[PDB]
C-alpha cells in the first residue's frame, strides 16, 4: 500500500496508469476536430 | 503535520491540472505564448514549489 | 578420472562432456584383495560402467552356433548404473560375496543389430547377490520387465491399464489372431553376472574391475521372445 | 565492363536476366532450402522409426515403414534432446542421429534460414525491378506463423518434440494437443486468424467474382473470355465504376471501395493483419498464456455450477489431454 | 486395497509440502518464515546447526579439495542462516540490535569471500577465509 | 501543423511529416519519452498501491516492483518484502520528472523552433551529414555506457544487487569481484542460442551480469568516443542507406533483436529476473513437481532411485543423454536447469542421490512446492493452471505477461524493420511512390 | 563426424562470407533508377 | 462505495481534461 | 563407455569450435572471400559514376 499519509489520495493512483493510452485517443480526436487536414 | 501535508499535497494536484490544460491551450494559442507566458511560468514556479514542498514535508509525516 | 578428481570439477565443467557416465577409474592401490580386512563392509558408490553391448543371434548357417554379434548403441550415455549400494563381505580365505540394495541398478537401454532391428533392453543388477573368489565372483540378479504394468501400447492395450481387446476391430477384435497381443504380462525374469576384482585400494577402502553379465532383452510385455544380451564393461565401489 | 572475378560475380548473382532470381539472400536461401528438402523427402521416405516422448517408444514415420501419403511425417526430435543443438556430427552414429530425430532439427533449422532469407529475396527482387517493396511484408504473415510452430512454441515449450510434426496426420495430431493444452479456439487470436482465413476467403471470391462479372466484351461466345486481354495491355480489361456500381446496390453505396487502390490493400491487409495475430497467439500460447477459461463461471444462488457451451468444451480438452502422450507423465500436473 | 500404515509421515513434516501449497495460509506460513519468527527457538536451533556444518565440513572439504561440495554446504542447512541471523537479532534490544547487526554483516562478508574461493579453487587463500568466517561467525553468535 | 495538401501524407502518416523538421521531431521524441517516464511512475504507484504483503510479488501481478527488487530495494534474506517505501519514491520520481520531460515534449513541438539548423548549429542536423550523425550516435552512446556504468556503481559501491545464489540464502549483495575475463565475456557472447548453452540468457552469477555491464559500460563510452571523433569509412558509405527513415529502420531491426532477448530471459533467466520476485519458470515450475513428489513418496516409503514408470525408465531419477543424474518424467526437456533451491542436491554428476534421501532441508522442499502451484501456466483472463481447470485460482506468472508481451512487441517491430528499411532504400532510390509509366524499368530487360 | 563437422563450417562460413561482403560491395547503387 | 465513486469522479476529470484542451482550442479559434 | 562421439552439446563453446581446425576452417574462408571483395572495391564503386567522398551512398 501507499504512506498513511497519501491514504487518501489512493483513488487518483488508480487511474493513473490509463492516462497514456488516452494521448493516442488524444491524437485521434485532436485530428478529427482539424477534419484530419 | 498531516493535516498540512495532505493539503499541500492537494494544492499540488490542483495546480498540476491547470498546467495539464492551460499550457497546452496557451501554447496554442498565438498571442498565448507572447502575453500569457508571465502567468504560465508563475504556475510553473508553484508547481515547483510545491513539489519540494510536499517532498520536504514527506519526511516529517512518513 | 579417479574420485577425488571427479569431486574436484564443477557441475558445469562436466554438464555435456559426457564424464557423468563413468564409472570412477581406482589407480594405484593394490592387485589383492588380501590388504582388505575380512569382515562385512558397506558397499557405496557401486558403479557399472558397460563397455560392450552384444546380442546373440540364432545362426541361420545352421550348425546352432548362436553368437553374440556387435551391435550399435542407440540412446546415447545412458547406460552406466550408479549410486548403488549394498553389503560386501570379505573372507581371510580370499571368498567375495556382494550383496546390492538400492541405487540406479537398472537403465533402459536400445542397440541396433545389422539389418536394422532395435533390441531394447534393461540392463539392471537388481537384487544382484554374487557370491565367489577375488578372481571370479558370480551370481544371478532380477530383471524386470522393460515396460511398467501401466505401460500402453499404441492400441491402448494394457496389462494393469487399457483395453484388453482391439476396439479398433469391433467385430474381428478378441480373434484368436489378436489373443496374444490382447493380453499383456509384465513379468520378470533373471540374468547371471561375473564379476572380478583387478585394484583395491585398502587405504580409500575403494575397489574396482570388470563384470560381464548376460541377461535377457524387452519381451514387448510378452509379444515377443527376449533375445540374450551380453554386457561387458567395468565397475567400482567404495567399502565402507 | 567488369574485369574483377568478385564484380563479376555479384553482376551475375544480382542479375535480373536469371531466370530464377539469386540475390544475396538467394545465396543463403537456395543452400538452406536445397539441403532441408534433400533431407526431407529422404526422410519422408526411407526414415527409422524416431522415438518423439524420450520413452524410448519409437514412431514410424516413413513410407517405407508402413505409412501412406496422409500418415507419414518427419517426426519431431527426441524430448530426451529437449532444445539441445544436435547436429547429425553431435551423434555417435547416423542410426543414433536418426533414433533420436536428428532429421527433424536438420530440416527445421535450415527451413527457418530458408524463408528468411525468401523473405528478404522477395525485397531484393523489387528493389532490382523498381517496384515498392512491401510484398515481403506480407510474406512476414505466414513467415510468422511458421516460425511460432517450429521455432518459437518448441522454445517456449521447452522441446523440439512440441513443433509441428512434418507430415498432414501429424500436424492434427499438433492441433489437437494444442486445443487440449491452451484451448486455442477460445483465444482472441485464433478468432483474428480465422477471421482473416474466412474473411480473406470471402474477399478473395468476392473480388474475383466482381472482376469477372465486369469483363468488358471483347471476345465471342466460342472463346475463353480470358482471351480478350493481351499481357501488356495499356487499357482496363474490366469496368470498375460497374463493378461498384453493383456492389453499391448489393449492401449500399458507401460500403463499397471506388477505389482499386484502396480495395487491394484493403485486400492485402485483411489476411495479413489477421495471420500476424494468429501468429502471436501460438507464440503467446507458446509461454503457456492460453485462451479464454470460463469454466464453472456460471452458478446458481446456492452455489450450483451450472454448465454453459464452454464447460462442454472442457470435456472434450479434458479428454484429450489424459490421452494424449499415454505413457509420456508420472505426475499429475502437466507443467512441461 | 492393501493397507499401509503411514501415520508416522506426519512427523517429519509430510504436510510441510502441502502446506507451502496452500493458498489461503499467508506467504510468511506457506515459506516458513512465520514459524521461525513467532518460535525463536527453531530459529536458534538452526543457528547452531549452521555453525557445525561451519566449523567441520568445510574444512574436509578444502583440505580434498572438494569445492562444489564445500560451495553446496555453504547453501544447504545454512541456506536460511541470513533470515535465523536478522530473526534473532531482531529480538535483541535496540542498541544491542545495531551492535548485532555490524557483527552479522561482517560474518556475511567472510562467508562470500570464503565463497570466491572455493569458487576459484584457490585452496590456500580458502583456508584463510574459513578461518575468518569460523571466526566471526562466534562473534556474531556470542552478541546473539 | 500540416496538412496533405502540402505534405502529401494523410492524417494517418502525419508523423512522417516530421522527416525534415527537426525542432518539431525533437519534441515528439522528448514528448514520447514523458509517457515512457509517466508510465514507468504511474504503473509503480499504481503496484505499489495494490500490494498486500500476505502474498509474494509474481501472486499479485506486478512486473515493476520485480525490478526494483533485483536492484535490491526493500527486499530481506529470502526475497521477502520489508518495506516498499524504496518502491514509492522511485514510482514518484518518474512521476514528477514526466511532467517536466512532458513540457519539453510540448514546448519542442507545438512553439518551438521548427528546424534548429539555424538557431542552434549544435544540435541542429541533416540525415544526409553522416558526420554530424555519427556525433549524436556517438553522444547518445556515452550516455547509454554511463548508464551501465550505474549498474555496477549500484551493485558495487550503493548498497549491492540482489542475489539469488547468495551463500546462506537470497540476500542483498555487494559485488566485489566481478568477472571482467575476456573469455568470460566472450563466452557468452557467441554461445549457441540452443539448449545448455542458450546463448546470453545463461548468465547465471551477478559477478557475471555485473561483469559484462563493466565491458558495456567500457565499449559504449570508448565507441562514443570513436564515433564521435571520426565519419564513417568509404565501406560504411557504400554499405548503408543514409536517410532519416532508413536510421529508423536500423533501430527498428536492432531493439527487434533485444524485445525477442527480453522476451527469453523473462523465461529461462533466474539470476537477473529471481524467483523470488518473478515467480517460477517454465523450467523451474516443471522440475519442482517431480522433486515435491520425490519427497513426498521417500517419506510413504520408497526407493526413488530404484522406482521405475511405465515405459521402464526411472520414475523418480534418470540420466540425461549426457550422463547425468536428472529428474525422471517429461521434466527430462527441463534437465538443464539450474535454481538457487536445487543445486545445493547437485553434485558434480548431477542430483547426488545421498543427499537427495539424508539432507533436503524443509526450505527447499517449500520453495518447490510454492513453485510447482505457481507455475507459469495460466488463461487469458487470469485463470491459473491449465486449460483444463476451473475458475478457481486468479493468476498468471509475471514471466508469462513480460515473456507474451515483449515477444509480441518483438515481432511487429520486426515487421517496423522490413517496412521502415524497404521504404528507405525505395525512397532513396526515388520509387517509393510507383513505377514511372514512361520509364518502367522491366520493359527495358531481355524477356525471361 | 568431426570431418563432416568442418566441411559444413567451411561450406556455413562460405555463403554466409558471400552474403556479408554481396550486401558490402555496393548494394544499394544496385537498382533500375536515376 | 466511496472508493469507486473517488475512482470514477477522478478518471472523469482526466477523461475530460484532454477534450477540453481541444474544445477550448475549437472555440477560441486556437492553432490546433 | 561404447562408443565415440565429439561430446561438444551444451558446453557453451564459443562458435562451436570444439577443436582448433574449425578457426581454420572460418577464418581462412572468411579471408579468401574478403581478399577477393577487397581487390574488387574501386572497381564496383567506379560504376557508380561517383568517387567514394564523404557525400557517397544512397542519401534521400
Ligand atoms: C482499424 C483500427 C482498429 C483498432 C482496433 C482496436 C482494438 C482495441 C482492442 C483492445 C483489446 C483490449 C481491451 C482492454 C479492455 C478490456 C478489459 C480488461 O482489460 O480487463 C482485464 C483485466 C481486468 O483487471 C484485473 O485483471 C487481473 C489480472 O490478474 C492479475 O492480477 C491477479 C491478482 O488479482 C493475479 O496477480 C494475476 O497473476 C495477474 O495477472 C485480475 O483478473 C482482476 O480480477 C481483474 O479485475 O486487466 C485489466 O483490466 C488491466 C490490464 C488491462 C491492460 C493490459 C495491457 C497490457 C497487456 C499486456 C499483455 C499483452 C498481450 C498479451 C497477449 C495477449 C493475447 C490476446
Ligand atoms: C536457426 C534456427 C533456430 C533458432 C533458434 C532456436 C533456439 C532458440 C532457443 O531455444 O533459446 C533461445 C535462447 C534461450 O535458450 C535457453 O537458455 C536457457 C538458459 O537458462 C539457463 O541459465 C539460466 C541462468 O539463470 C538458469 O540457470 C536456467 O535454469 C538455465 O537453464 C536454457 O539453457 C535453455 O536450455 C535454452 O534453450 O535465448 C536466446 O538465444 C535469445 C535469442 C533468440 C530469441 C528467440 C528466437 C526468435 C527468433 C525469431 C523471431
Ligand atoms: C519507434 C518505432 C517507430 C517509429 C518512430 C515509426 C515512425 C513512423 N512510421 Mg512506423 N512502424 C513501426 C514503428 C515505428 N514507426 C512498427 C513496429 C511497425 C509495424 C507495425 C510500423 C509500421 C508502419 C507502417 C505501415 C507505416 C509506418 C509509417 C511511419 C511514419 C508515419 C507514421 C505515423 O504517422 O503514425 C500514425 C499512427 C497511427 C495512424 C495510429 C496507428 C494505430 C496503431 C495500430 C495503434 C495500435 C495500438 C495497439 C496497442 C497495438 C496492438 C498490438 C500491440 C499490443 C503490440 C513515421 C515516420 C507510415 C509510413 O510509411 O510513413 C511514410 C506507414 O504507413 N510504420
Ligand atoms: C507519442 C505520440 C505523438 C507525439 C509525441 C506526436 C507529436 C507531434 N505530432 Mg503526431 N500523431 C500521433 C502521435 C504523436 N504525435 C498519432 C497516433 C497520429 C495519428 C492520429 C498522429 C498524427 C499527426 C498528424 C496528422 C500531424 C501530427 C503532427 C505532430 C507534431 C505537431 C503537432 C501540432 O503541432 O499540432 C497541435 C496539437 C494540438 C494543439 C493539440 C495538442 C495539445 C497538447 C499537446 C495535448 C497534450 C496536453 C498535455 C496533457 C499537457 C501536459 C504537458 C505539461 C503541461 C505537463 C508533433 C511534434 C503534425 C505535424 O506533422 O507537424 C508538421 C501533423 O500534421 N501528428
Ligand atoms: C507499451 C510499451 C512497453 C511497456 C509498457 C514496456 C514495459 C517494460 N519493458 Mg519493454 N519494450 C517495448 C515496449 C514496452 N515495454 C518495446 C516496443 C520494445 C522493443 C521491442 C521493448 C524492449 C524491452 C527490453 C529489451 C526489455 C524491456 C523490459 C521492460 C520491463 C522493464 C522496463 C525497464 O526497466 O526499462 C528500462 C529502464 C530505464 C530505461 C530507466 C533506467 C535507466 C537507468 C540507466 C537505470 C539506472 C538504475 C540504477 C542502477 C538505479 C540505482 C540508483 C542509482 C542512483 C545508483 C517493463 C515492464 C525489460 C524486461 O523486463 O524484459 C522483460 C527489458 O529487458 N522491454
Ligand atoms: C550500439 C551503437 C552503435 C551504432 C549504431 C554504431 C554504428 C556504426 N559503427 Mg560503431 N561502435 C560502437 C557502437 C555503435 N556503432 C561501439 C560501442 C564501438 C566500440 C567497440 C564501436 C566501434 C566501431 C568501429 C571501430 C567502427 C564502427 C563503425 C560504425 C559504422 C559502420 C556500421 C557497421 O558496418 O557495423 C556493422 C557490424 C559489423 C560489420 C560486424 C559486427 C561484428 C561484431 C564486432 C561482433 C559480431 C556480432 C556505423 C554507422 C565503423 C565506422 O564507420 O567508423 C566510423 C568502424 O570501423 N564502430
Ligand atoms: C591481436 C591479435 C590477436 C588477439 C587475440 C585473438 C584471440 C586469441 C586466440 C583465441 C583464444 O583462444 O583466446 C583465448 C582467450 C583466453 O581466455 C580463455 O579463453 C578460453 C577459450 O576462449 C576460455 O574461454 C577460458 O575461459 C578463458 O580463460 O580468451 C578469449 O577467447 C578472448 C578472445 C577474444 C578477445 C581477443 C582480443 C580482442
Ligand atoms: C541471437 C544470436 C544468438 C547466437 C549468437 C552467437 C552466434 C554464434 C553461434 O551461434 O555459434 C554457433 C553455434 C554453436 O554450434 C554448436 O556449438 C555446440 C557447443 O555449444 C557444439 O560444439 C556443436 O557441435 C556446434 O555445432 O550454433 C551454430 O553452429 C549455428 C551457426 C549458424 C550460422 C547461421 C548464419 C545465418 C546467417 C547470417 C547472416 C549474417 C548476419
Ligand atoms: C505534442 C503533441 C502530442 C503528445 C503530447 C504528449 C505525449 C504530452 C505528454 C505530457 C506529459 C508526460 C505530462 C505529464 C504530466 C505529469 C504530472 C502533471 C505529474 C503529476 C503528479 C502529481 C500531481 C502528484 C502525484 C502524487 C505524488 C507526489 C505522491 C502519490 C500521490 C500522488 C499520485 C497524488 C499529441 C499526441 C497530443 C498530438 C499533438 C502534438
Ligand atoms: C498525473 C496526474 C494528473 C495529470 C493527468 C493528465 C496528464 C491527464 C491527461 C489526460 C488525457 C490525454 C485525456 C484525453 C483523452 C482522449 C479522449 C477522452 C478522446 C477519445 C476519443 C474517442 C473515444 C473518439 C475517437 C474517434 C473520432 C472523434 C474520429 C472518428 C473515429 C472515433 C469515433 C473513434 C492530474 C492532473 C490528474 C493530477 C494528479 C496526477
Ligand atoms: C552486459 C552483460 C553481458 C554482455 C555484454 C556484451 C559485451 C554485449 C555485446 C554485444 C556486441 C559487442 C555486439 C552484438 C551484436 C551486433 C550485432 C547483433 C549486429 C550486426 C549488424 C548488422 C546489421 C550487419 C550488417 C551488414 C554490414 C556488414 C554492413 C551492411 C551490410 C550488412 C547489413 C549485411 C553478459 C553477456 C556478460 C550478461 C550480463 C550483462
Ligand atoms: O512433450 Mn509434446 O505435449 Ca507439451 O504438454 Mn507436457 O510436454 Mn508433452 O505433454 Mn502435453
Ligand atoms: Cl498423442
Ligand atoms: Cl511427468
Amino acid at each position: 500500500k501507499l504512506p498513511e499519509a497519501y491514504a487518501p489520495f489512493d483513488p487518483i493512483v488508480d487511474v493513473l496508469p490509463v492516462i497514456p493510452v488516452l494521448f493516442l485517443l488524444l491524437a485521434l480526436v485532436w485530428q478529427a476536430s482539424v477534419s484530419f487536414r | 503535520m498531516l493535516l498540512i501535508f495532505q493539503l499541500a499535497l492537494f494544492a499540488f494536484i490542483v495546480v498540476s491540472f491547470l498546467l495539464v490544460v492551460g499550457v497546452p491551450v496557451v501554447l496554442a494559442t498565438p498571442e498565448g505564448w507572447a502575453e500569457n507566458k508571465g502567468t504560465v511560468f508563475s504556475g510553473i514556479g508553484i508547481w515547483f514549489l510545491l513539489v519540494f514542498l510536499v517532498g520536504i514535508l514527506n519526511s516529517f509525516v512518513v | 578420472l579417479t574420485f577425488d578428481q571427479l569431486q574436484g570439477l564443477t557441475y558445469l565443467q562436466v554438464k555435456g562432456t559426457g564424464i557423468a557416465n563413468t564409472c570412477p577409474t581406482l589407480d594405484s592401490g593394490s592387485s589383492n584383495v588380501k590388504d582388505l580386512k575380512p569382515g562385512t563392509y558397506k558397499l557405496g558408490k557401486f558403479c557399472m560402467e558397460p563397455t560392450s553391448f552384444t546380442v546373440k543371434e540364432e545362426s541361420q548357417f545352421k550348425g546352432g552356433d548362436a553368437e553374440f554379434v556387435p551391435t550399435k548403441l542407440m540412446t546415447r550415455l545412458t547406460y552406466t548404473l550408479d549410486e548403488m549400494s549394498g553389503q560386501f563381505k570379505v573372507d581371510g580365505s580370499g571368498n567375495v560375496e556382494l550383496k546390492e540394495t538400492d541405487g540406479i541398478d537398472y537403465a533402459p537401454v536400445t542397440v541396433q543389430l545389422p539389418g536394422g532391428e532395435r533390441v531394447p533392453f534393461l540392463f539392471s543388477v537388481k537384487e544382484l547377490d554374487a557370491k565367489g573368489n577375488a578372481d571370479g565372483f558370480g551370481g544371478e540378479f532380477v530383471v524386470p520387465s522393460y515396460r511398467g504394468a501401466t505401460f500402453l501400447d499404441p492400441k491402448g492395450r494394457g496389462a494393469a491399464t487399457g483395453y484388453d481387446t482391439a476396439v479398433a476391430l469391433p467385430a474381428a477384435g478378441d480373434d484368436e489372431e489378436y489373443l496374444k497381443e490382447n493380453i499383456k504380462s509384465a513379468g520378470a525374469m533373471k540374468g547371471q553376472a561375473v564379476f572380478s576384482i583387478a585394484k583395491v585400494d585398502a587405504a580409500t577402502g575403494e575397489i574396482a574391475g570388470v563384470f560381464e553379465s548376460v541377461q535377457p532383452s524387452d519381451t514387448d510385455l510378452g509379444a515377443k521372445a527376449p533375445k540374450d544380451v551380453k554386457i561387458t564393461g567395468l565397475w567400482y565401489a567404495q567399502l565402507s | 565492363e567488369s574485369t574483377s572475378l568478385w564484380a563479376r560475380f555479384c553482376e551475375w548473382v544480382t542479375s535480373t536476366e536469371n531466370r530464377l532470381y539469386i540475390g544475396w539472400f538467394g545465396v543463403l536461401m537456395i543452400p538452406t532450402l536445397l539441403t532441408a528438402t534433400s533431407v526431407f523427402i529422404i526422410a519422408f521416405i526411407a526414415a527409422p522409426p524416431v522415438d518423439i516422448d524420450g520413452i524410448r517408444e519409437p514412431v514410424s514415420g516413413s513410407l517405407l515403414y508402413g505409412n501412406n501419403i496422409i500418415t507419414g511425417a518427419i517426426i519431431p526430435t527426441s524430448n530426451a534432446i529437449g532444445l539441445h543443438f544436435y547436429p547429425i556430427w553431435e551423434a555417435a552414429s547416423l542410426d543414433e542421429w536418426l533414433y533420436n530425430g536428428g532429421p527433424y532439427q536438420l530440416i527445421v533449422c535450415h527451413f527457418f534460414l530458408g524463408v528468411c532469407s525468401y523473405m528478404g529475396r522477395e525485397w531484393e527482387l523489387s528493389f532490382r525491378l523498381g517496384m515498392r517493396p512491401w510484398i515481403a511484408v506480407a510474406y512476414s504473415a505466414p513467415v510468422a506463423a511458421a516460425t511460432a510452430v517450429f521455432i518459437i512454441y518448441p522454445l517456449g515449450q521447452g522441446s523440439f518434440s512440441d513443433g509441428m510434426p512434418l507430415g498432414i496426420s501429424g500436424t492434427f495430431n499438433f492441433m489437437i494437443v494444442f486445443q487440449a493444452e491452451h484451448n486455442i479456439l477460445m483465444h482472441p487470436f485464433h478468432m483474428l486468424g480465422v477471421a482473416g482465413v474466412f474473411g480473406g476467403s470471402l474477399f478473395s471470391a468476392m473480388h474475383g467474382s466482381l472482376v469477372t462479372s465486369s469483363l468488358i466484351r471483347e471476345t465471342t461466345e466460342n472463346e475463353s473470355a480470358n482471351e480478350g486481354y493481351k499481357f501488356g495491355q495499356e487499357e482496363e480489361t474490366y469496368n470498375i465504376v460497374a463493378a461498384h456500381g453493383y456492389f453499391g446496390r448489393l449492401i449500399f453505396q458507401y460500403a463499397s471501395f471506388n477505389n482499386s487502390r484502396s480495395l487491394h490493400f484493403f485486400l492485402a491487409a485483411w489476411p495479413v493483419v489477421g495471420i500476424w495475430f494468429t501468429a502471436l497467439g501460438i507464440s503467446t500460447m507458446a509461454f503457456n498464456l492460453n485462451g479464454f477459461n470460463f469454466n464453472q463461471s456460471v452458478v446458481d444462488s446456492q452455489g450450483r455450477v451450472i454448465n454453459t457451451w464452454a464447460d462442454i468444451i472442457n470435456r472434450a480438452n479434458l479428454g484429450m489431454e489424459v490421452m494424449h502422450e499415454r505413457n509420456a507423465h508420472n505426475f499429475p500436473l502437466d507443467l512441461a | 486395497l492393501d493397507l499401509f500404515d503411514d501415520r508416522k509421515a506426519r512427523q517429519a513434516g509430510f504436510d510441510i509440502i502441502y502446506e507451502a501449497r496452500d493458498l489461503d495460509l499467508p506467504q510468511g506460513v506457506r515459506d516458513g518464515l512465520a514459524q521461525a519468527r513467532e518460535n525463536l527457538d527453531v530459529a536458534k536451533a538452526r543457528i547452531k546447526e549452521a555453525e557445525k556444518r561451519i566449523d567441520a565440513d568445510l574444512d574436509a572439504y578444502i583440505a580434498k579439495a572438494y569445492w562444489t561440495e564445500g560451495r553446496n554446504e555453504l547453501r544447504r542447512q545454512v541456506g536460511t542462516l541470513r533470515f535465523d541471523l536478522n530473526a534473532v537479532a531482531d529480538t535483541l534490544p535496540k542498541a544491542a540490535k545495531k551492535e548485532a547487526q555490524a557483527a552479522k554483516n561482517e560474518f556475511l562478508a567472510a562467508v562470500e569471500a570464503l565463497d570466491l574461493q572455493l569458487r576459484k579453487k584457490n585452496g590456500d587463500k580458502a583456508a584463510a577465509a574459513l578461518a575468518d568466517t569460523k571466526a566471526k561467525l562466534d562473534a556474531v553468535i556470542a552478541k546473539l | 501543423g500540416r496538412d496533405q495538401e502540402s505534405t502529401g501524407f494523410a492524417w494517418w502518416a502525419g508523423n512522417a511529416r516530421l522527416i525534415n523538421l527537426s525542432g518539431k521531431l525533437l519534441g515528439a521524441h522528448v514528448a514520447h519519452a514523458g509517457l515512457i517516464v509517466f508510465w514507468a511512475g504511474a504503473m509503480n504507484l499504481f503496484e505499489v498501491a495494490h500490494f498486500v504483503p500476505e502474498k509474494p510479488m509474481y501472486e499479485q501481478g506486478l512486473i515493476l516492483l520485480p525490478h526494483l527488487a533485483t536492484l535490491g530495494y526493500g527486499v530481506g534474506p529470502g526475497g521477502e518484502v520489508i518495506d516498499t517505501y524504496p518502491y514509492f519514491v522511485s514510482g514518484v520520481l518518474h512521476l514528477i520528472s514526466s511532467a517536466v520531460l512532458g513540457f519539453g515534449g510540448v514546448y519542442h513541438s507545438l512553439v518551438g523552433p521548427e528546424t534548429l539548423e539555424e538557431s542552434f548549429p549544435f544540435f541542429g542536423y541533416v540525415w544526409k551529414d553522416k558526420n554530424k550523425m555519427t556525433t549524436i550516435l556517438g553522444i547518445h552512446l556515452i550516455v547509454l555506457g554511463l548508464g551501465a556504468w550505474l549498474l555496477v556503481w549500484k551493485a558495487m559501491y550503493f548498497g549491492g544487487i540482489y542475489d539469488t545464489w547468495a551463500p546462506g540464502g537470497g540476500d542483498v549483495r555487494i559485488i566485489t569481484n566481478p568477472t571482467v575475463s575476456p573469455g568470460v565475456i566472450f563466452g557468452y557472447l557467441f554461445r549457441s542460442p540452443f539448449g545448455g548453452d542458450g546463448w546470453i540468457v545463461s548468465v547465471d552469477n551477478m559477478e557475471d551480469v555485473i561483469g559484462g555491464h563493466i565491458w558495456i559500460g567500457t565499449l559504449c563510452i570508448f565507441g562514443g568516443i570513436w564515433h564521435i571523433l571520426t565519419k564513417p569509412w568509404a565501406w560504411a558509405r557504400r554499405a548503408f542507406v543514409w536517410s532519416g527513415e532508413a536510421y529508423l529502420s536500423y533501430s527498428l531491426g536492432a531493439i527487434s533483436i533485444m524485445g525477442f532477448t527480453a522476451c527469453c530471459m523473462a523465461w529461462f533467466n533466474t539470476t537477473a529476473y529471481p524467483s523470488e520476485f518473478y515467480g517460477p519458470t517454465g523450467p523451474e515450475a516443471s522440475q519442482s513437481q517431480t522433486f515435491t513428489f520425490l519427497v513426498r513418496d521417500q517419506r510413504l516409503g520408497a526407493n526413488v532411485a530404484s522406482a521405475q514408470g511405465p515405459t521402464g525408465l526411472g520414475k523418480y531419477l534418470m540420466r540425461s543423454p549426457t550422463g547425468e543424474i536428472i529428474f525422471g518424467g517429461e521434466t527430462m526437456r527441463f534437465w538443464d536447469f539450474r535454481g538457487p533451491w536445487l543445486e545445493p542436491l547437485r553434485g558434480p554428476n548431477g542430483l547426488d542421490l545421498n543427499k537427495l534421501k539424508n539432507d533436503i532441508q524443509p526450505w527447499q522442499e517449500r520453495r518447490a512446492a510454492e513453485y510447482m502451484t505457481h507455475a507459469p501456466l495460466g488463461s487469458l483472463n487470469s485463470v491459473g493452471g491449465v486449460a483444463t481447470e476451473i475458475n478457481a485460482v486468479n493468476y498468471v506468472s509475471p514471466r508469462s505477461w513480460l515473456a507474451t508481451s515483449h515477444f509480441c512487441l518483438g515481432f511487429f517491430f520486426f515487421v517496423g524493420h522490413l517496412w521502415h528499411a524497404g521504404r528507405a532504400r525505395a525512397a532513396a532510390a526515388g520509387f517509393e511512390k510507383g513505377i514511372d509509366r514512361d520509364n518502367e524499368p522491366v520493359l527495358s530487360m531481355r524477356p525471361l | 563426424m568431426l570431418t563432416l563437422k568442418i566441411f559444413v563450417y567451411t561450406v556455413v562460413t562460405f555463403f554466409v562470407s558471400l552474403f556479408i561482403f554481396g550486401f558490402l560491395s555496393n548494394d544499394p547503387g544496385r537498382n533500375p533508377g536515376q | 462505495n466511496l472508493e469507486i465513486v473517488l475512482q470514477l469522479t477522478a478518471l472523469l476529470f482526466i477523461v475530460a481534461a484532454g477534450p477540453l484542451v481541444i474544445v477550448l482550442l475549437s472555440s477560441r479559434g486556437g492553432n490546433l | 563407455l561404447v562408443d565415440d562421439r565429439l561430446a561438444g552439446e551444451g558446453t557453451g563453446k564459443i562458435l562451436g569450435i570444439n577443436d582448433p581446425s574449425l578457426f581454420w576452417a572460418i577464418t581462412i574462408v572468411f579471408t579468401i572471400v574478403w581478399g577477393v571483395f577487397y581487390v574488387s572495391t574501386r572497381e564496383i564503386d567506379a560504376a557508380s559514376d561517383r568517387e567514394n567522398d564523404d557525400d557517397f551512398g544512397l542519401t534521400l
